RNA sequence: UAAAUCGAGAG
DNA sequence: TCATACGCCTCTCTGCTTATCGGTAG
DNA sequence: CTACCGATAAGCAGATCTCTCGATTGCGTATGA
């Protein structure tokens, strides 16, 4: 449902994609505080 | 004085007539949201004990304390149902509890691996339990050469 | 059971010698524990005991339709008059001797005759025992059913209780 | 043994086995009815037979009935005699109960059978009669005292207990002190043993015996008292009638 | 081929092993431990394990094991498991009954 | 009306001072037990207006607080005069926090605050900015009977406790980041807390939660 | 999830229906199973057992068995039980070899 | 419904009708009370089947997630908590209790002095720091249970038990001395500790659910002149535990009042704080 | 990993499971939120059931 | 010997 | 005339989830 | 002006211990005899 037919990517942005990917990868190791601190890399 | 509804901020203004240091309520979610986890645990114990005062079966507070600390083990007013159950490492016990289809789908979708800790999982696999007599191991001392 | 909703299972077949005997040589055929009455409050059985005793003594039948007696015609007194005329104790008691010691009991025993009816629910229909036998096909577990020589079920409550004891090898 | 529903822990204990070659039904003592919440309303309860020594030892020590004396719900006792033994105790421990040598010795040996190991010492020891002349006369409280003194292990002082019972003083006459139960070095000196002494009543004689001499001595005391109040109830039966 | 598999498990096993000098668990032998040790010892005797305690015509392995524990000669070693996986190794001889 | 509003503002100020002291900054019994006559003599106009501009203050760590937490920084507060929250009224505060180099920032508003600040408050690391409400601090929550004594637990003590019980930060009982207790303590996530529960069957016994 | 039924006779349960409700495989065959070596009958009271035994009728005592292993001290009692056989209590029903 | 008869002398037919009606009510309530506990029991035991006391005297789920560090703050078995407050009974049976405990064999595997000194220091600290607001109690020495293992260090007891023991030894002056009695009582507290392995979760679940089987529409139905009538029984228990309802049927709070506020100047506050609807002041309406 | 805070196998506990569920559910909900694809601009029609 | 539904039910 | 194999033939509680309509940024 | 965010209202989904006996098991139909 949340996909684009043409570009064949998620209908959300491609930078939130990597944000959530990195968040899940880091939190998988039980680094909870680091997962929330990652969002501070915004600029 | 006892009211008929919960709203802590209403009487906080009226300091003259009410000693706001002892406002205890029949609610639990409001207590958790406006007074933190520990006040919620205290009110949980109080409201599960006063239900045993009327209909007097006195019960030791150790069981009530364990119940409250399990109800608030994640900092929120959890519950002993399927809505407050998914937050567990072993899904064998959840799917044994109820909604086997619901919990199995999540368990396999994220490749959740059960480490065989809960008694129900050990029973399903068929391994010696981990509580009580099975909480340790026994070694035989042999005098070889 | 009697005609007042007093169940009871025959606990033991008491031999007649060990059975307590009375002054006249009457050994009762049924013992009902007196502690039942204070909670059940089946005073109808107590009245029926002495009414039946009087009826059997005098060779008559006493009607027991509700609302014949009243406050000033108490059935206890009314049947006690007949019992006293017959020559027994006015209160329905009766001297009794233990069948083992042979000595008279401390107080006279309340003895009478009451209408007793057997019940259909037997005991052999509740019997069950299984060591080994038939098993299920898809689970390799004992079958269900008394006639099928199947086992009893140790359900969720029994499993949880077996855990609560701290017993684990019992659970296994 | 288990009496469904197994609501709490005590509804599944481990009993020892006694093979009575007479009947076709399971035979169970009266102390377990309160714990099982069972009846004798034609109740049917299961009987599992563990098959490995692990399970045997685990049921004999952890799940055995003696160790389950106090329910973990509130610490109150859950065992004890119930219905006729209580009235038998009330009658036997009163002041009117005097026994000659015959009755005293018979009542004692009817419940302190040493061949089965009920008592420790190889010889049943008795007590001097409370009356010497015109002829020896014991008392029911003396029966209780010597029963305790024979089941209580030797090389250990008797119970020093002071308690009460449900029967008020004014129901025993004037100036009576039977409402208060008193012990002194394993000897009963005052009061009667109603429900508040054996049964599901806290701070009783059997409860104190448990806490002092372990659970096995409490179980033996309960069994011995049940046997004594049964043999005594056949000699002088308790009955109710219309006159009451 | 197999050493890398074996060495990693022994290091982990030696890691969780609490040193004898710093075991801070209950010195007494708990009821569960008594039951388990008695059962396992009785099983060993039933399987013809040697016994150094004299038997006075006794036939019950559980009673034999209880006698052994009372006289304190059980050749068994407990292994108390801490929740993380650390284990301490007490012995029955140094354990206190009740 | 005006006297009631002034009393409420006063009580909020007292709660703020007490919360700073509990967090561990140098605060005396004065400016906490400030009487009404003194408050109306000091923080009042010719008619008695709140004039909340001069109610702002700084908080510096005590020597004991520095010894316990070597990295504990400074704190700043500001009470908004306007009934709402102004976008630029928060920009000035947020730039001033970094301008004066304050490690922690506490903000208080009157009724409501524009959602943009929610998106903007966690923007300047390592500085932390928190927001509170005047009507939500009329009475302190740590003074309540059910609420136990929450005391923050140091990193060395956290390591000692974890080594003693052989635990992980995740395996401790968890306390949320939105409770009025954790916000009162200013407890950064990952720090273990210590709770002194007045247990009915054990008197005083201590339990440790972790904010995560 | 099946669609289409006007009168029918019974909606056939699926695989998910075999593991979902109380009658499902989980709560009926894994959290509790029927057991071997177990009996069930009526209980009758008996103030002649020491409040820790049970009165097993001989009809039970001829069915339930325990697999006692033979050994150097159990030989006499087990030999007597075997000689008695499955009908005379105490007795043996099966002699399981090694 | 008021009947003057007695079961010994019979009852008139109207009284018999009323008695039958009451018996019918009881018979229905028996079925309801038999039906109303299973789901609560099952859910509680399913949730708590794993949590058990570990070898550190800390109860935690089979996963490892802690629930409490101390079992109730004390870690004494409930089945053995019976006679740790009966000071008179313990003093009277001192000799038998000591012979049972055998303190002679409980020294080479025990430490007494460190725990005793720490407990004494803590006790005198709280004695100095008894009367003051709770939020001001800056703890310098945590309770002795925190560091010293109560099953390894003699004298490590709860603050309630220690306070009660000291109060008893102060009030009651008894040939045995107070020191030997205190040593035996501390040994009793050590011996009455919940063993590591207890299925404490199942114990708690059963102790909360099994008594729930004995509650139904009891005599607690009050209609004297007026009351709040909050929920109770297993409906309230299900609301509290099973559902965690944030919209409970009868939410209310307790408001303590200052001791200088009498019945007057408080009744008017109650009336002012109470809700009044528009309908409660309109006598009627005349729509033309 | 270096200081022993988490073995290479990862630490799966109740709180990390909670955070996994919260983050994943919120991330899916945000996926289902909008309708225009801000990756190529060429948005696509949704599907019904 | 199955499996499902209904009635009588027992604790 | 007419039998067995195919073809279907109206009086309870808790959540969660999504649709639609108010307000605010740009 | 118009896109984004919540705030109800309706629908969706799921809940409200063991065992023994007895009884029972569909109409419609359509072509080969
Ligand atoms: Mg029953
Ligand atoms: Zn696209």
């Amino acid at each position: 449902r949340a996909s684009c037919l043409f570009c064949h990517h998620f209908r959300l942005k491609s930078v939130e994609v990597h944000r959530y990917a990195c968040k899940l990868r880091l939190l998988q190791y039980g680094l909870i505080d680091e997962s929330y601190k990652l969002d501070e890399i915004t600029l | 004085l006892v009211t008929e509804g919960v709203n802590f901020q209403a009487m906080w203004d009226q300091e003259a007539f009410i000693d706001v240091d002892g406002i205890t309520s029949n609610d639990v979610a409001a207590v958790l949201k406006t007074y933190g986890v520990e006040a919620a645990r205290n009110t949980i114990v109080n409201e599960i004990n006063n239900v045993f005062s009327r209909y007097a079966i006195s019960v030791s507070f150790r069981h009530l304390d364990l119940i409250a600390d399990m109800m608030t083990r994640q900092g929120t007013y959890l519950a002993f149902n399927r809505q407050g159950m998914e937050t567990s490492t072993s899904s064998f016990m959840k799917m044994s509890y109820e909604t086997t289809c619901q919990f199995l789908t999540k368990a396999v979708l994220d490749n959740e691996r059960e480490q065989l800790d809960s008694p129900s999982a050990r029973i399903v696999v068929g391994k010696l339990n981990n509580v009580g007599t099975g909480s340790f191991d026994v070694l035989a001392k042999v005098p070889n050469a | 059971s009697s005609r007042h909703g007093q169940k009871g299972v025959c606990s033991r077949k008491w031999p007649t010698i060990d059975m307590p005997f009375s002054e006249t040589g009457i050994q009762p055929d049924i013992i009902i524990n007196p502690h039942a009455f204070p909670s059940r409050m089946t005073i109808g059985m107590f009245v029926e005991s002495l009414a039946g005793k009087a009826g059997a003594l005098h060779g008559i039948a006493q009607d027991s339709t509700p609302w014949i007696f009243n406050e000033d015609d108490t059935p206890a007194d009314y049947f006690g008059e007949q019992l006293a005329k017959a020559g027994y104790n006015y209160h329905g008691n009766e001297p009794m001797y233990s069948g083992a010691t042979g000595e008279e009991l401390r107080a006279d025993i309340y003895v009478g005759v009451v209408y007793y009816q057997r019940l259909r629910h037997m005991v052999n229909d509740k019997f069950q025992v299984r060591s080994t036998g038939p098993v299920n096909s898809l689970t390799m577990q004992p079958v269900k059913g008394r006639k099928r020589h199947g086992g009893i079920r140790v359900g969720e409550m029994e499993r949880d209780a077996l855990i609560g004891h701290g017993t684990s090898f019992l659970l296994q | 043994m288990n009496r469904q529903p197994t609501l709490h822990k005590a509804s599944m204990m481990g009993h020892k086995v006694r093979v009575l070659p007479n009947e076709k039904t399971l035979r169970l003592h009266y102390a377990n009815t309160g714990a099982y919440n069972a009846d004798f309303d034609g109740d049917e309860m299961n009987m599992h037979f563990p098959q490995n020594e692990n399970a045997r030892a685990e049921a004999l020590n952890l799940a055995n009935t003696d160790s389950q004396y106090l329910t973990p719900t509130s610490g109150s006792p859950v065992r004890g005699l119930i219905q006729d033994h209580i009235s038998a105790g009330v009658w036997l421990t009163s002041k009117d109960s005097f026994f000659t040598r015959e009755q005293y010795q018979q009542y004692i040996y009817g419940c302190i059978r040493p061949e089965d190991g009920h008592t420790t010492r190889s010889k049943i020891v008795t007590l001097p009669p409370t009356i010497f002349k015109p002829y020896p006369l014991w008392t029911g409280k003396q029966i209780i005292t010597t029963v305790l003194l024979n089941v209580t292990p030797p090389d250990m002082p008797g119970i020093n207990l002071i308690s009460k019972n449900k029967i008020k003083n004014e129901y025993w006459g004037k100036g009576s002190l039977e409402n208060e139960v008193l012990f002194k070095d394993g000897a009963l000196l005052c009061g009667i043993l109603d429900k508040s002494q054996y049964g599901a009543s806290k701070y009783g004689i059997v409860h104190s015996l448990h806490e002092v001499y372990g659970p096995e001595v409490a179980a033996k005391v309960l069994s011995v008292l049940g046997r004594l109040f049964t043999n005594y109830i056949t000699a002088t039966a308790f009955t109710c009638g219309m006159d009451d | 081929d197999f050493q890398q598999h074996e060495q990693i498990r022994r290091k982990t096993l030696k890691e969780k092993a609490i040193p004898k000098d710093q075991r801070a668990t209950t010195p007494y032998m708990t009821k569960y431990e008594r039951a388990r040790i008695l059962g396992t010892r009785a099983l060993q005797i039933s399987m013809n394990a040697p016994v150094f305690v004299d038997l006075e015509g006794e036939t019950d392995p559980l009673r034999i094991a209880m006698k052994e524990l009372a006289e304190k000669k059980i050749p068994l070693v407990i292994r108390r498991y801490l929740p993380d996986g650390s284990f301490e190794d007490w012995s029955v001889e140094e354990l206190i009954v009740d | 009306e005006n006297e009631r509003n002034i009393s409420r503002l006063w009580r909020a100020f007292r709660t703020v001072k007490e919360m700073v002291k509990d967090r561990g900054y140098f605060i005396t019994q004065e400016e906490v037990e400030l009487p009404l006559e003194d408050f109306k003599a000091k923080y009042c106009d010719s008619m008695g207006r709140p004039q909340r501009k001069m109610m702002s203050f700084q908080a510096n760590p005590t020597e004991e607080s520095i010894s316990k937490f070597p990295d504990m920084g400074s704190l700043w507060v500001e009470f908004c005069d306007e009934p709402s929250v102004g976008v630029k009224t928060m920009k000035t505060f947020v730039i001033h926090i970094q301008e004066k180099n304050f490690q922690t920032g506490i903000f208080v508003y009157q009724n409501n605050i524009t959602p943009s600040a929610m998106k903007l408050v966690p923007s300047i690391p390592p500085a932390t900015i928190e927001t509170f409400n005047e009507a939500a601090l009329v009475v302190n929550i740590t003074h309540h009977e059910l609420v136990p004594k929450h005391i923050r637990l140091s990193s060395d003590e956290k390591r000692e406790l974890l080594k003693r019980y052989r635990l992980k930060e995740s395996q401790l009982p968890r306390i949320q980041r939105a409770d009025p207790v954790a916000l009162y303590l200013g407890l950064k996530r990952g720090e273990v807390v210590k709770i002194i529960r007045k247990s009915e069957t054990s008197g005083r016994y201590a339990s440790y939660r972790i904010c995560m | 999830k099946a669609q289409g039924r006007t009168s029918g006779k019974v909606p056939i349960p699926g695989v998910k229906q075999a593991l979902e409700k109380k009658e499902g495989l989980f709560r009926k065959h894994m959290m509790g199973k029927r057991v071997n070596y177990a009996a069930r009958s009526v209980i009758s009271p008996d103030p002649n057992i020491e409040t820790n035994e049970i009165g097993v009728p001989p009809v039970f005592a001829v069915k339930l068995t325990y697999p006692e292993p033979v050994t150097a001290y159990n030989i006499a009692e087990l030999r007597q039980a075997v000689i008695n056989g499955p009908d005379k209590w105490p007795g043996a029903t099966q002699i399981q070899n090694e | 419904g008021y009947v003057k008869g007695r079961f010994y002398s019979g009852i008139k037919p109207q009284e018999y009708y009323f008695h039958c009606m009451a018996g019918r009510e009881g018979l229905i309530d028996t079925a309801v009370k038999t039906s109303r506990s299973g789901y609560l029991q099952r859910c509680l035991t399913k949730q708590l089947e794993g949590v058990h006391v570990s070898y550190d005297n800390s109860i935690r789920d089979a996963d490892g997630t802690l629930v409490q560090f101390m079992y109730g703050g004390d870690a004494i078995d409930i089945t053995k908590e019976s006679h740790m407050t009966q000071f008179e009974f313990c003093l009277d049976n001192y000799y038998a209790l000591l012979k049972k405990y055998n303190p002679s064999a409980l020294i080479e595997h025990l430490d007494v002095e460190s725990a005793l000194k720490y407990s004494k220091k803590t006790l005198k600290y709280r004695k100095k720091h008894s009367k003051e607001p709770h939020y001001k109690q800056s703890v310098k020495y945590d309770p002795v249970l925190a560091k010293y293992n109560p099953a390894k260090y003699l004298g490590s007891v709860s603050e309630n038990f220690q306070d009660k023991l000291e109060s008893f030894l102060d009030k009651n002056s008894k040939g045995v001395n107070e020191k030997k009695f205190r040593a035996l009582m501390q040994l009793k507290y050590m011996r009455s500790l919940i063993n590591p392995g207890e299925a404490v979760g199942i114990i708690a679940s059963q102790s909360v659910g099994e008594p729930s089987t004995q509650m139904t529409l009891n005599t607690f139905h009050f209609a004297g002149h007026g009351a709040a009538n909050v929920t109770l029984g297993i409906p309230r228990l299900r609301e509290i535990v099973m559902t965690a309802s944030a919209a409970i049927k009868t939410p209310q709070m307790t408001l303590p009042i200052w001791n200088d506020v009498s019945d007057e100047q408080a009744d008017t506050f109650c009336k002012s704080i109470s809700k009044v609807l528009l309908s409660e002041v309109i006598d009627k309406v005349i729509v033309t | 990993l270096s200081d022993g805070r988490t073995t290479e196998r990862g630490s799966f506990t109740a709180t990390v499971n909670d955070e996994r569920k919260k983050l994943v559910h919120e991330f899916h909900k945000k996926l289902l939120s909008r309708g225009k694809c801000d990756n190529c601009g060429m948005f696509s029609p949704k599907f019904r059931k």
